[PDB]
């Protein structure tokens, strides 16, 4: 895509994740599990839906062909009428095809982005409290129970509350 | 040793739904939306409540002039649209032509209902024979003629000048039709109308028409070398139409009240009534689709999707699918 | 302890301008640019320096033929464009029709200036009556006639064959007008022009017209059952026009020099002159705008923005504004 | 969206900064104050201005409707004329509307990138001489006078001249 | 001491190729691809194997009727397309008009080959003089006439009624041409055709034509006040055409079998044959290009690129180049 | 660009690298040398080739003008006919021009992005085992032979295999 996230640095999506479009996998003392980010997928479903209503509404007012008859001494205007009607059909066929192609690629680069923006979101909350493995994952320098990780997902994460525990762990291995 | 971990990830599934972009072909996505209807019922249906007027092997000219092979359509109900075959068999039974036919057909595309009424009874011609007929226009074995017009010939051995008039006292406009017969030779001319030099005058508030027969040698068509040329006008409410003729006059018997104007068409289809019902009809089949687009046929009538020439129109809604 | 700081940030303001995108609606931005003109002055104005020809209750036909109710227009100045009402009251006062009217009109839309000249003085008809007049064509309560043509009738009880010819010695082309009168019956024919069987020949280097009156009964229009049928032609410089008639001739008196051709139009508007000036005129009002687009009316003349059917076209120039 | 910047990591724009589109807030021993980034604000005004001039110029040669009259026995050709003119008015309306929509979203994502490109312009210059707060701000590990911050704004910034001041300050808190 | 280093980078060169975008002009790129053909050979070529029919100073009418100055084209070979000059000198030699000419010329755009045949031998007019000639129709210094039609005048002092008939027994359809002469005055009329009141009848299964001369005073054109008007029809295979006249008849001598139908056009060009060959022809030059677009001329024939009015169409394939 | 890579924070393209579109320059104990990233360069060639084939094929169906003649009492339909054919030529000229301008810019932002994907591809494999110079280059905290750098190019890089060594090199400088 436009930076390398969806089928990028995090190679692969999670078939196991069935609650949403963008989300999290968590692994702590209380097992593992998938959890979808409700807010940014809803914001993405809204936009993809509006895009789809926008593209249909842009074609509502579009040329409509009418059968006209012409006699055998009106072959010029008959050709005029045909060329004109085929003309508008080729034009709108072009418009419909091109908008779909153009918006398809943008929709993919949009999903792509929402995955990276959600990633810098967590990467900015955690900072030096975790090591960034570079596969889309973060390995905490402290323990994060199922209530600490709820905090990173909805922007509630408290950084100083885990700052010191984490500082010790990078120094423990570096000591 | 490895501690606690969180991962950021996206959705995937077993979808084989493919999309295209400008740069990439056959891209597999999790969710797509087909926006192109590609199927029809192959049948001619009602349009909402209203049945089409399906002429069979009759042409619009056959129906309106009353080609005897078309008596099914002598009094048609209100229609939604008109279906005509590509090459109708019962057109003008007697050889000839319909003047401004394509303009009449186009006028007709804006009409949903006629009420046919008699403006001149066959029994009002006391000084003329009102029974001119032809083998080219057969009814039930015998030689007949168009029903909405009358072939007038000399009575005894005379054709008095006709001065005949009709006022449209009806509220609605009248499609009035008439004709002129072109004989083959001066003798045929005299055998039929007595007078050698004839005319037809037609007057209205806007029409000031004069017709003269063209007596000439022509190709035999249906065994006939004679020709019949037909004319039409819309008589506004409260206007009158004046006919004066001394021969070759094919006079009006029936005319049509324009009861209802509306959205309509004349479809070219060889299909026939399929006792179905639809809100979108094409000449090759009807459409019941929620799609914004279709590629069935450019000539539709009703509440239709938009026509495009595409073979496939699929929108990506979800994201690229993970192996 | 906390030291020195730098931050990266962007502009915001008190802007309420919203724009749209494909994905997002009513988005508020810091700076936007409306590119769509939505207002006009509701007037018919001059185009650059030049006043339109505003026919009031006169049609193009009435003006050119010289309907007596249109005497305001006997000699109009160079115009920029022409305005005609949707249904002018002063059209053809005597009932009838103008031949190839829409083509004449289309020609007229390519002309900015006529110079009217007399090609035949009325005091040149010494063997015919040139005072034909009608109630359908009133001037000041009493019966008059078109001013640019003459109704010629028999003098004493004779109608000599008229042979009159006119050579366009002017450098510019002449729009020349004439007509034929269609009486209702043979009796009217003799009362007016004596001779029963009449004709009109009109000849030019390109025109070879023969007209014969259609004498027949028609509906009353303005109390008249008669009709007047009008013809026009462009007589090129150095060509002559030849008239031969035996009756029913509505002869030319004045004709028009085509002085200037150009981009012009015939607007259909109920508006009238608003004593203003514009570089862009629409049937419903003038436009003074730097916008690249407008949505006022599709039929414009002048240096105009481009028409779209949109209600809103707003370009975002600045960035998304934070609530 | 395609970013995680505008209403992203720097949540909100600066109403106090009215000199430009993209710029800086600075805070040292010598009070506070706003300074618009000269380079990226000009490159953004020109590019956006050019876009609005390209789009208007691409529409100058566009269909022009003209009134044509037809008589009552020319209804086929009158209908032809009407459909042709509405056809072109619709086609160009689609062209106008759709291009405005398409360029608007690109324009918003354009301002957007310039916020992230300006942030990464500084973040790459600062490196380990500053702490990345994750709110669009950087906290210096050294002292930066009102002439030091001029160096970060125009990309001349000399890193080693402040490395040690910063290295040592990193030693105090990590000690 | 400095250890190992890795860097991320992209391609560059000394390329000067520029492209444009919505936001940026004259951007130098590493790789671009011109998609717009802008050059032609300035010549008229064959279209694939087949040479065009280039009328020189003859119009299609001059050719088809056989203007004596057009004998070069009496029997032309199969053509790929037709080239006519903008205002050919040799048109209708005798002043007048060709009826439904533009319709015939359009018909001509789907025909690649005529084969001319004799419908009436010149020596078959035993009761009429078939040697009518005119100064307006010069051949080699003397007065001549169209070669494919014949000017019949009275013989001795009679113009017996002509009844001439022809059945198209060929497999292919016939283009048949004829005409009527409009004299200046009744004296010329009797001087030429004896009978004062004349007609021309032409009959077919579809055609029922009656012509009557229009005798009137007209401008001299090439010194002539007479006019000649020409008519045509496509006589279907197995149909017959019937002529009846008692004067003013310009009778058919030759007609055209429509032997080969196809894609063709009538290009308007002042060019001449350039002994070249192409698969794409425009009125001002031929196209030998693999480009998807060209801007040479909108009216092309052959397997051509698509026309645009653009001066430049360049796609960026590579990336932005470092100065 | 819309990312700030091509002519952004990585200043300049490499005239010396003529084997591909995107790649690397590396300098260690086994000399220096350029190496074109085959993976992202062919995939960029695929898309750019297709885009150009998509743009040409979507115009295959495009209006073709025909000469129609009219007589002098046909001036309305002659005019209708002229406006109609000029109408369709203006539309397709707009379409061809606008599609080329719009896809050109997208093509520059596509190249711009691929430079960003390749840089972030490296940035995630190296992490704290290398220092980001901020000119598009990375300085290893260890020695990287012609098999170590071939490994980072194809995403094979093993982070723990240099994890311990890199830490010491970081403390040596922090000492
Ligand atoms: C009414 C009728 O039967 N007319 C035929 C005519 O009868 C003549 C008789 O009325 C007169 O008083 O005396 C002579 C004897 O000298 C005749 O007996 O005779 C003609 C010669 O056979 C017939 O022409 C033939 O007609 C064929 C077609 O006939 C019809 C038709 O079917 O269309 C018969 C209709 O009765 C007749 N209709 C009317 C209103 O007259 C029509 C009509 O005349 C023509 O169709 C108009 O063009 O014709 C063939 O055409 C055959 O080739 C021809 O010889 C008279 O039909
Ligand atoms: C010119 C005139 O007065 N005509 C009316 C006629 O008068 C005769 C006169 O023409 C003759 O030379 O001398 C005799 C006596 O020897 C008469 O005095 O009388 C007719 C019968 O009453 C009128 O018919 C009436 O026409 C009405 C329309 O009148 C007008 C009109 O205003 O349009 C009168 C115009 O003067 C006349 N113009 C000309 C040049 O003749 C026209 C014109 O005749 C028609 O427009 C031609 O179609 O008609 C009503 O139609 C009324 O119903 C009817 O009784 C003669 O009008
Ligand atoms: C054939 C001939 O001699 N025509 C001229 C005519 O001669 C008379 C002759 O036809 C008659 O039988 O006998 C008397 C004496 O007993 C005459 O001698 O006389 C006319 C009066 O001058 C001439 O008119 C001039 O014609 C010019 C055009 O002449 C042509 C032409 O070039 O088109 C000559 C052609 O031979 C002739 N063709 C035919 C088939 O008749 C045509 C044709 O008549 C006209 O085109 C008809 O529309 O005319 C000029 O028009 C000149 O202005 C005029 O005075 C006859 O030439
Ligand atoms: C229409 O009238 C013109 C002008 O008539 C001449 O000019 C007047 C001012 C006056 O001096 C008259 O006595 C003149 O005849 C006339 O054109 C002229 O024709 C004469 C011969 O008759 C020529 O000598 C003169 O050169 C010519 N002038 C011009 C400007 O052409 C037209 O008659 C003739 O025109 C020429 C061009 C020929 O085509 C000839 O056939 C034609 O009769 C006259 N037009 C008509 C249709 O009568
Ligand atoms: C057509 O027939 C009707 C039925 O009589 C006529 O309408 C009536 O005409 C009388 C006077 O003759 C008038 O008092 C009535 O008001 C009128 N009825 C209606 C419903 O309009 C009509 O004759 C005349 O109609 C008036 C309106 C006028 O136009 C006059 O010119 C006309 O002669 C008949 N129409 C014709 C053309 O003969
Ligand atoms: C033109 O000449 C041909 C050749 O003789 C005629 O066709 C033949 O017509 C007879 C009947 O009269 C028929 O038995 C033959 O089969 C037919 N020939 C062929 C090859 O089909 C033709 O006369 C008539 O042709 C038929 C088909 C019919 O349409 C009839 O109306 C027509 O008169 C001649 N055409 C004319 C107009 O005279
Ligand atoms: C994509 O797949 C379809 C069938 O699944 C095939 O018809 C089409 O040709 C493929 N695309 C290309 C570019 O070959
Ligand atoms: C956008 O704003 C207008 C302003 O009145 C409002 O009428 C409209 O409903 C809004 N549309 C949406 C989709 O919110």
């Amino acid at each position: 895509g436009l930076f390398g996230a969806i089928a990028g640095f995090i190679e692969g999506g999670w078939q196991g994740m069935v609650d949403g479009w963008y989300g999290y996998h968590h692994s702590n003392e209380q097992g593992s599990g998938y959890a979808a980010d409700k807010e940014s997928t809803q914001k993405a479903i809204d936009g993809v839906t509006n895009k789809v209503n926008s593209i249909i509404d842009k074609m509502n007012t579009q040329f409509e062909a009418v059968g006209r008859e012409f006699n055998n001494l009106e072959r010029r205007i008959e050709n005029l009428n045909k060329k004109m009607e085929d003309g508008f059909l080729d034009v709108w066929t072009y418009n419909a095809e091109l908008l779909v192609l153009m918006e398809n690629e943008r929709t993919l680069d949009f999903h792509d982005s929402n995955v990276k923006n959600l990633y810098d979101k967590v990467r900015l909350q955690l900072r030096d409290n975790a090591k960034e493995l570079g596969n889309g994952c973060f390995e905490f320098y402290h323990r994060c129970d199922n209530e600490c990780m709820e905090s990173v997902r909805n922007g509630t994460y408290d950084y100083p509350q885990y700052s010191e525990e984490a500082r010790l762990k990078r120094e423990e291995i570096s000591g | 040793d490895p501690g606690d971990q969180i991962c950021i990830g996206y959705h995937a599934n077993n979808s084989t739904e493919q999309v295209d972009t400008i740069m990439e072909k056959n891209v597999t996505v999790t969710h797509a939306q087909d926006i192109l209807e590609k199927t029809h019922n192959g049948k001619l249906c009602n349009l909402d409540g209203v049945k089409p007027l399906i002429l069979r092997d009759c042409s619009v000219a056959g129906w309106l002039l009353g080609n005897p092979m078309c008596d099914e359509f002598l009094n048609v109900p209100e229609w939604s649209y008109i279906v005509e075959k590509i090459n109708p068999a019962n057109d003008l039974c007697y050889p000839g032509n319909f003047n401004d036919y394509e303009e009449l057909k186009h006028l007709l595309s804006r009409i949903n209902h006629f009420e046919k009424i008699q403006i001149t009874p066959k029994n009002s011609w006391s000084d003329h024979e009102a029974s001119g007929v032809s083998s080219a226009c057969p009814y039930q074995g015998r030689s007949s003629f168009f029903r909405n017009v009358v072939w007038l010939t000399k009575k005894d051995n005379a054709y008095p000048t006709i001065k005949r008039s009709y006022n449209n006292t009806n509220q609605e406009d009248l499609l009035v039709l008439w004709g002129i017969h072109h004989p083959n030779d001066a003798t045929e001319q005299t055998r039929l109308y007595q007078n050698p030099t004839t005319y037809i005058s037609v007057g209205t508030s806007t029409l000031n028409q004069k017709l003269v027969p063209k007596i000439a040698t022509r190709s035999k068509v249906k065994g006939l070398s004679g020709r019949m040329e037909f004319f039409w006008t819309i008589l506004k409410s409260n206007d009158a139409i004046n006919f004066e003729s001394n021969g070759n006059f094919i006079a009006p018997e029936n005319a049509y009240k324009i009861v209802k104007k509306g959205d309509s068409t004349i479809m070219k289809s060889e299909l026939e009534y399929g006792d179905c019902n639809t809100k979108c009809q094409t000449p090759i089949g009807a459409i019941n689709s929620s799609m914004p687009f279709h590629n069935i046929h450019p000539l539709t009538i009703g509440e239709c999707p938009k026509y495009v020439k595409s073979n496939r129109l699929v929108l990506a809604t979800g994201l690229r699918n993970s192996p």
